[PDB]
């Protein structure tokens, strides 16, 4: 494991263009791939634990660790859940699901079309009727897919 | 709340209860049912099962060949386009004072098949002697498994609801003798059916076979060049359907005269105008065949008109209509999580790989 | 022996 | 130019000469005529005069009672609705390969009566044996004077054209026996007409009398309660028309049975659906009377559909159609100066009177 | 006119609020009856001989002059013509007839409808083919009316 931090350290330093100790959105968007990926900002936001807008080394380490052969379905899905859960309050609201989906789908669906499938998605999974989605209910809908198996780096 | 497009109607979460759908006399509240299904609301599973099973009991009592007298509104394919079905009743007249005869294909392709079935079955329970339903080739296990009905039942309700529908579809009559003039079927004729009595001898309570009279009734089509055929064979194998036949103008004419009938009324094939009248029989000077198709803008792409055939002794009125708005559904009835998760898990993993390389 | 009446339309085209 | 509404099509001021309307074979170029008339174009007075006189010549040779074979397209009232007449031909089939029978009332009320007359006469010249025209009650001096046709001629052409039309109308046949089974007339029956031969005995070349056989053929109507009568009176005076009669169901049946006819096809009365079928004969089971009306959205207010009857061997196809857009016209074909001048005058006078106080 | 000019001068000084020596459009719209008259603008523009926008006394005099029991038919027909002949070039064009009628018809007619009847009036009175109405052609149309 001691080697991992050294590798991650050298990597963190490279990405750190101005060498300030943290990683800004501007620097992540320096890479050729991390600018065509519609979910880069969402990933940065999740790694950004203290909400300072940037990603320091420790957060970089904790973020990367979620995607390991050591981890299990649990944390993998939690990270998945966090993508949709924008304000991080432990629930996926109707608006958040729409916005995050809008990010991936772009203009391929009309607003009314995307909204209707968002409503039916929530109605189907919302077992307590509070109009939103908790982690438990999320796991209930997406669990047999085994998406966590492809979430490894 | 977070809800972005606030102007879009939100489907109710409450599932209609038995006492809400059925009253003291055991009659369905079709108006409450209609209004609720139009908002994409559901019924309690048990209530759905009751409608399906009670309708089946009624259907099970009917004969293979129904005797429908005029007047009546004959309708073609619906294919789960529930919102167009609502329009259909508006154009064809209220079931409360209008006799109906549907030629089948109530499900698959459209995303509101179960709603179409629950509504038509409820109507069948309420108007047992005035609303008639025939079996189409899609009203079976083989096709509903391959297309969309099964998955629709599983997502919106349960497989129990599906099985109950399969049981009910087996009860569906195969044909109708309308006003003692027209033979009504979904598909068409069979080389094994020379008289109307042949239809009576069949055992319809089962999955349709891959061959034979029952299969032909549900699957046959007129020849592509029907009426203008240089093809001498009356029945030729249907390579388009993968089973049954193509019947010619002569076959139909020979069958019409032999049974003292005026014409064959069927559906099974989409029409841009909602219907089609084929070459006139040389014995009656009347169209030997008529195709009625009731699903407007079929599959959301055809831009075709739909039509119903309102009939009364010697007066046939073809009424057309255009499509209506309907809610949006992702393919296979997927929820947004199942639809995007594979993408999310891929994009995030894609980001980290480049970040670490 | 007599003609049957078929009513169609409104024929938009 | 400073023309404000560029979008709107400006009518051509060029008047078609004899050379452009008639080819060297004597046949009229109806397609050129159509395109021109549709743009609200005019023909040189002498050309319109030739169309009208040559058409009259042909009509003059025909019989009071035309012998028309099936298939044929039967049409009701037109009343100067030229743009709806163009669509009527799309719906009923090109006169180039379609037999036609018009029941009268080509003029008045509509603001394009002369175009209707010129196009139909041109068509009659071109298709002498396949396009037929009957006289309607409006095809006379008394009505075109009170209504709009006389004024239409005077403003677009000249009284000379009106006079030529009046003479042409006098030549119009009064009725037609179609397929040896249908009596076709504009209005209806007469207590003085027991057989088809009574029609042949008439002198049609004149202004319609205020009463008698000819008058009745052009003006009678079925009783309001036709088929559900409580008065055994076969013929009662038509107080709505101010002349002729109202004929009852028994009166029609008697004439039908005595003459070995199946039904009476007529126009004369507006129908919301473009047609109306009355009580069936007890002897044949076929409508004893049928009203056909071809003026969609009559008078620009009723929003009724129009229809034409396509008759084939043992098949009567009533085809409905909606109205088409048409140019605007001030009442009585008045020009904007005559129309606004009186107002301008009193308003300028009024202005100066108030100021001088 | 000699003593009449004095009579009118009285009415001119009262109408001319600011006493600027000319009558503006606002000063004409001061009267309760002319605020609902759709031809006010047309009459003012006509009286407005030098096109400066206002109506001076000279133009007021000569303007009222056009109307007199003494004036013959030709004088009334000419004035009527000026009502339609907006740019005063002596020919009523399609667009002018449309705009002058539009002031009188208001929204009672649809633009498309008004355009069609304007075109039809011209074609029938346009005896020389320039698509405009001369004074000669005008008189021919509104000849036996009154
Ligand atoms: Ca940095
Ligand atoms: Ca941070
Ligand atoms: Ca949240
Ligand atoms: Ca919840
Ligand atoms: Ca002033
Ligand atoms: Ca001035
Ligand atoms: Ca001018
Ligand atoms: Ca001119
Ligand atoms: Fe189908
Ligand atoms: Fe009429
Ligand atoms: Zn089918
Ligand atoms: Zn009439």
């Amino acid at each position: 494991d001691a080697d991992e931090i050294k590798r991650l350290g050298k990597r963190f330093k490279k990405l750190d263009l101005d060498n300030s100790g943290s990683l800004s959105v501007e620097e992540f968007m320096s890479l050729p791939e991390l600018q065509q990926n519609p979910l880069v900002q969402r990933v940065i936001d999740i790694f950004d634990t203290d909400g300072n807008g940037e990603v320091d080394f420790k957060e970089f380490i904790e973020g990367v660790s979620q995607f390991s052969v050591k981890g299990d379905k649990e944390q993998k899905l939690r990270f998945a859940f966090r993508i949709y859960d924008m304000d991080k309050d432990g629930y996926i609201s109707n608006g958040e699901l729409f916005q995050v989906l809008k990010m991936m789908v772009g203009n391929n669906l009309k607003d009314t079309q995307l909204q209707q499938i968002v409503d039916k998605t929530i109605i189907n999974a919302d077992k307590d009727g509070d109009g939103r989605i908790s982690f438990e209910e999320f796991c209930a809908v997406v669990g047999g897919l085994d998406i966590h198996k492809k979430m490894v780096v | 709340t977070d809800r972005v497009v606030k102007a879009v109607p939100f489907p109710p979460s409450h599932r209609l209860t038995a006492k809400e759908v059925f009253d003291n006399d055991g009659k369905p509240r079709v108006d409450i049912l209609k209004a609720h299904l139009m908002k994409e609301g559901r019924l309690e599973e048990s209530v759905a099962l009751r409608i399906i099973t009670e309708g089946a009991s009624i259907l099970r009592q009917e004969k293979n060949l129904l005797d429908i007298d005029a007047p009546v509104t004959v309708c073609g394919d619906i294919h789960g386009q529930f919102f167009d079905l609502m329009k259909l009743f508006e154009v064809g007249g209220s079931p409360a004072n209008t006799r109906y005869l549907f030629l089948g294909d109530y499900v698959d392709r459209g995303y509101f098949s179960i709603e179409c079935v629950l509504y038509l079955w409820a109507l069948k329970i309420l108007y047992p002697k005035t609303l008639f339903l025939l079996r189409g080739n899609h009203e079976c296990r083989h096709l509903t498994e391959y297309f969309t009905f099964k998955q629709e039942c599983k997502i919106k309700y349960s497989e129990r609801v599906y099985d109950a529908c399969m049981d009910a579809f087996d009860c569906l009559p195969l044909a109708a003798l309308m006003n003692q003039q027209f033979l009504c079927v979904h598909g068409g004729l069979s080389p094994e059916i020379n008289t109307l009595d042949d239809i009576r001898k069949l055992d319809r309570f089962k999955e349709p076979p891959a061959y034979g009279p029952m299969c032909d009734i549900l699957w046959s089509d007129p020849l592509e060049d029907f009426g203008n055929e240089k093809t001498q064979e009356h029945f030729t194998h249907n390579t388009v359907r993968g089973c049954s036949y193509f019947y010619s103008y002569p076959a139909v004419c020979e069958f019409l005269q032999h049974n003292n009938l005026l014409s064959i009324l069927r559906a099974h094939e989409a029409q841009d105008a909602g219907y089609r009248m084929y070459r006139k029989s040389q014995t009656t000077g009347f169209p030997s065949l008529i195709t009625i198709f009731s699903a407007p803008n079929y599959l959301d792409v055809y831009n075709n008109k739909a039509a119903v055939l309102k009939y009364e002794n010697n007066v046939m009125n073809i009424r057309q209509f255009n499509c209506s708005p309907h809610p949006y559904w992702l393919p296979n009835f997927m929820d947004v999580f199942t639809w995007s998760l594979p993408f999310v898990g891929e994009k995030v993993t894609e980001m980290l790989v480049n970040v670490l390389n | 022996p007599h003609p049957v009446i078929v009513i169609t339309g409104p024929h938009e085209e």
